[PDB]
């Protein structure tokens, strides 16, 4: 609910994919 | 294990029970699994290599595995051959109208009073 | 030449227009009644006006005759290059006298219209009407069959 | 020799019989079709002509014999439909 | 914009149709009659009940 | 829809009964003669409305089809009285009993022709040939003798209809089979005839059958139909969907009625 | 039902204890992005005076509006901060949580997918700066819903599309509402029929 908004955001927002590029 | 269709899990020889009379049972149990595997292999694969098929059946000798295949009545080669494919909405259905007409008579008859 | 439009294949067309090079430049008369022209338009111009008109008219006929036609055949019939034919067809669709679909990535021209199931229904109902019509013929046929059998 | 089950037939068989080439038959069917000797459509996706019958075929005698058995089959089929209707209630539109 | 409703194939660098239109009076007819019928059914229950 | 045509005949119920009455009353029956009469009525733009009739005597020979006796003068004088009674009574045609035709049918016709090119000939048998309408109308002019499958329906005037009432799918299907059987009889008959060298050699009769077969029926069979069918189920599927909805809607209105009946009863003391 | 009401702006103000002006202007736009799609936006949300106010405040006329018109899922992740910011502090929009965010993320994605029949999953997965495993797993979550209809074979990086609007689909939805109604009829049948 609330957990997924925080969960999606850490994954989406905080890059470790666009910084490995 | 039987429920799942996990053939591998089934194959074992250790326990208290394997000592006594489970020996008598093992054959019966295998036959059921092998029937189930043949029916899968025809649906899944329309062609496969012969050797792959020999491993799968989990019989050691190629020969018994050849015996079963002729028994089923398949053409063989270095490959195994299989063919299937079905048709519908042309052979009868409740949505092919002849059979419907008979079905609709009961529906409408209920509706108005009859009763059928 | 008018009857030619019904049958049209259009190789015979070029032959006729060329052969008749003294009728179709002729707005003039060999005995005037009250008609006049003098060839104002140019009589030469008229052949151009006919040339598009017969080619289009031919496409009208193909629509009835064929449901599918290939672009190479369609071009052979017109006697126009494949590029040229395409160009006339495009103009003709905007004009709104035919329906056709152009597939220029394979080279096929459909004149078909998409079906509706009701459409197939219509046809199905007619087949049954023909059947009734027969029963009438058969009734008339019995009446006949009696006269012949005994006058009486 | 049965009902129609199709009326699509391709150029190749006809052209052989006719002893004119594949190109010629297309032009020819088009001449035939103008007259309305041919009732049909031309399918240019497999180069086959779908025909629609209209031929007289005067004096059949043998076909007639067969025709008597086929009609007979037809009388029975409707009869079955009827039995079922009889059993259940009475058709009143109201 | 939806001023033209095909689709674009950039892969074969071509324009393809997709403007294809479904039926819009059976589905629409059927859709409207249920939503109303639901409101009506619910009301009737409250009145029936003896406690709205 | 009901079948309509270019010319049409409407025959009144009164007319028909009159023939029934003529057959028993003349008492000449039991010699098995043609019961023939002249029909009268009302005609307009292209509608025969058979408003009236009157019987005509006739005596025919019972061993000669060339020797028969009929009087013209009887027709004029009686016609004259009818004109005097009601002037909306024209000569439409005549009637014969049937159930078979005669050579002589041609002979009554030549006379009626003169009076009006269109003379309807109605074949009326009380004794039931047909379990639908047992009266069939033809219009005939000679070439040879023609026929026409002109519709026959029973229209009426206001009075006539009330009198009728004072005196007092499945129907489709029985009739449908009937028709099949009549044709079936004709084929067996044809085979027999051809076998025994009898006149039939008609081109038309073979010609009609062939086309008919090509089409096939679709209330039985699938053979020609199967391709069409694929569309067909999908349309039916939708009609049914509609039907479902409406049954709930109906069911609901019934609930409202019950609750009201319950309330009323309960408070009263309960009595149905 | 809200969108009907929200669109109205004759009543610029209030007597302020009913609601407040700043809140109400911020609220209309927020509801716009979720609730509406781009022929509606171009038409209504150019309202002029309203557009000034959003600039006189935190983004929406900015980041969300540009992203909707542009139909990109390239640059829109910065606005995933806003869900966190506004919803959490509020008492009105809190209750809504993942349904509000998730429906917005889908909306954006759907437009991009609809643009290219034959879409490269691969190009998106890298440049949009996202985990390969996240985009797919959530995509397959969305396809299962019937929200998207992108036909995927995951080991390859290629996706195709089919008709999401079809006769068969429309009939399914009609039955689907029909079922819920059926249950109500039973509940009625329960209480009465004594």
């Amino acid at each position: 609910d609330d957990f997924s908004n925080q969960l999606r955001a850490e994954l989406e927002k905080h890059g470790y994919k666009m910084e490995t590029s | 294990y039987l429920m799942e269709g996990s053939y591998n899990k089934v194959f074992l020889a250790k326990g208290n029970i394997p000592a006594e009379s489970y020996t008598f049972f093992i054959d019966i149990l295998l036959d059921t699994i092998r029937d189930e595997i043949a029916g899968c292999i025809e649906k899944a694969y329309e062609k496969i290599l012969f050797t792959e098929a020999t491993r799968i059946l989990f019989f050691n000798t190629p020969k018994k595995m050849t015996d079963y295949a002729k028994k089923r009545g398949w053409v063989l080669g270095p490959n195994n051959y299989y063919s299937f494919a079905s048709q519908q909405q042309k052979p009868e259905d409740t949505t092919i109208p002849s059979t419907e007409l008979a079905k609709q008579v009961i529906e409408y008859a209920r509706q108005l009073e009859m009763i059928v | 030449l008018l009857k030619l439009f019904t049958t049209m294949e259009l190789m015979r067309w070029s032959t006729l227009v060329e052969d008749y090079g003294m009728e179709l430049r002729k707005g003039s008369l060999e005995s005037p009644a009250t008609d006049v022209f003098g060839s104002t338009e140019e009589g030469e111009k008229r052949w151009k006006d006919l040339k598009n008109r017969v080619v289009e008219h031919n496409i009208r006929i193909m629509a009835k005759y064929y449901t599918r036609i290939t672009m190479k055949r369609m071009a052979q019939l017109l006697d126009l290059s494949v590029d040229e034919s395409e160009a006339f067809l495009s103009n003709l669709v905007v004009n709104k006298t035919i329906f056709a679909k152009v597939d220029r990535l394979a080279g096929i021209i459909n004149f078909q219209r998409p079906k509706d199931p009701n459409n197939l229904l219509n046809d199905w109902s007619q087949k049954l009407n023909s059947l009734m019509s027969l029963v009438n013929k058969t009734t008339h046929l019995i009446a006949k069959e009696e006269m012949i059998h005994n006058l009486q | 020799t049965r009902p129609a089950n199709h009326r699509q037939l391709t150029f190749e068989e006809i052209a052989k019989s006719a002893k004119i080439t594949v190109n010629e038959v297309e032009l020819l069917v088009m001449k035939a079709l103008s007259v309305g000797l041919v009732k049909g459509s031309i399918d240019e996706v497999d180069k086959r002509v779908h025909m629609t019958w209209v031929q007289p075929r005067v004096l059949d005698l043998q076909q007639i014999k067969g025709m008597k058995d086929r009609l007979e089959f037809w009388c029975t089929d409707v009869k079955s439909m009827e039995m079922l209707v009889e059993h259940q209630a009475h058709d009143i539109l109201t | 914009d939806k001023k033209f409703h095909g689709i674009l194939d950039q892969g074969e660098g071509v324009l393809i149709i997709f403007d294809e239109p479904p039926v819009d009076k059976t589905y629409e007819a059927a859709l409207e009659t249920i939503q109303n019928m639901s409101k009506v059914v619910d009301s009737l229950y409250n009145k029936a009940k003896k406690l709205t | 829809m009901p079948e309509l045509a270019v010319q049409k005949v409407v025959v009144h119920p009164l007319v028909l009964l009159s023939v029934v009455d003529h057959f028993n009353r003349i008492g000449k029956v039991g010699n098995q003669k043609r019961v023939v009469g002249v029909l009268l009525g009302s005609w307009q733009k292209k509608v025969l409305d058979v408003s009236n009739s009157f019987a005509v005597p006739f005596d025919e020979d019972d061993k000669d089809d060339s020797v028969w006796f009929l009087d013209h003068d009887y027709l004029e004088n009686m016609y004259g009285m009818f004109k005097k009674v009601n002037a909306r009574e024209r000569i439409v045609g005549w009637y014969h009993t049937g159930p078979k035709l005669h050579k002589n049918d041609i002979a009554i016709n030549e006379l009626m022709k003169r009076y009006c090119p269109n003379s309807v000939l109605v074949i009326i048998d009380v004794k039931p040939k047909d379990l639908g309408l047992p009266t069939e109308a033809y219009i005939s002019v000679e070439e040879s003798k023609t026929f026409e499958h002109v519709t026959s329906e029973i229209g009426a005037e206001e009075a006539e209809e009330v009198g009728v009432e004072h005196l007092l799918r499945i129907t489709n299907q029985v009739h449908g089979l009937k028709g099949l059987n009549s044709k079936l009889l004709d084929i067996r008959s044809y085979l027999e005839k051809v076998a025994t060298g009898k006149l039939p050699i008609n081109h038309q009769i073979i010609y009609q059958l062939q086309d008919v077969f090509n089409l096939l029926p679709d209330v039985s069979l699938q053979e020609f139909v199967k391709a069409f069918y694929l569309k067909t189920n999908d349309q039916m599927v939708v009609v049914y969907l509609a039907s479902l909805i409406r049954s709930v809607v109906a069911l609901h209105n019934l609930i409202n009625n019950k609750i009201a009946n319950r309330d009323a009863e309960k408070k009263e003391g309960q009595e149905k | 039902q809200a969108a009907e009401l929200f669109l109205d702006t004759v009543s610029t103000f209030t007597s302020y204890e009913l609601m407040d002006y700043k809140t109400f202007v911020t609220y209309t736009v927020y509801v716009s992005m979720i609730a509406l799609e781009r022929p509606d936006l171009r038409e209504k949300v150019i309202k002029g005076a309203e557009i000034l106010e959003v600039l006189h405040s935190l983004p929406a006329v900015r980041q969300y509006l540009f992203s909707l018109y542009e139909c990109r899922y390239s640059v829109f992740f910065q606005s995933l901060a806003v869900v966190e910011q506004e919803m959490k502090k509020d008492w009105l929009f809190a209750p809504h949580y993942r349904y509000y965010v998730r429906e917005m993320r889908i909306h954006a994605y759907s437009q991009l997918l609809e643009s290219y029949r034959s879409l490269t999953l691969g190009y998106m997965a890298e440049a949009f700066g996202v985990g390969v495993e996240f985009i797919d797993q959530e995509l397959s979550r969305f396809i299962a819903a019937g929200r998207l209809h992108c036909k995927i074979d995951k080991v390859n990086e290629i996706v195709e599309t089919n008709r999401p609007d079809s006769k068969n689909w429309q009939y399914q939805e009609t039955i689907k509402k029909g079922d819920l109604l059926l249950n109500r009829v039973q509940k009625l049948s329960r209480v009465i029929n004594m």
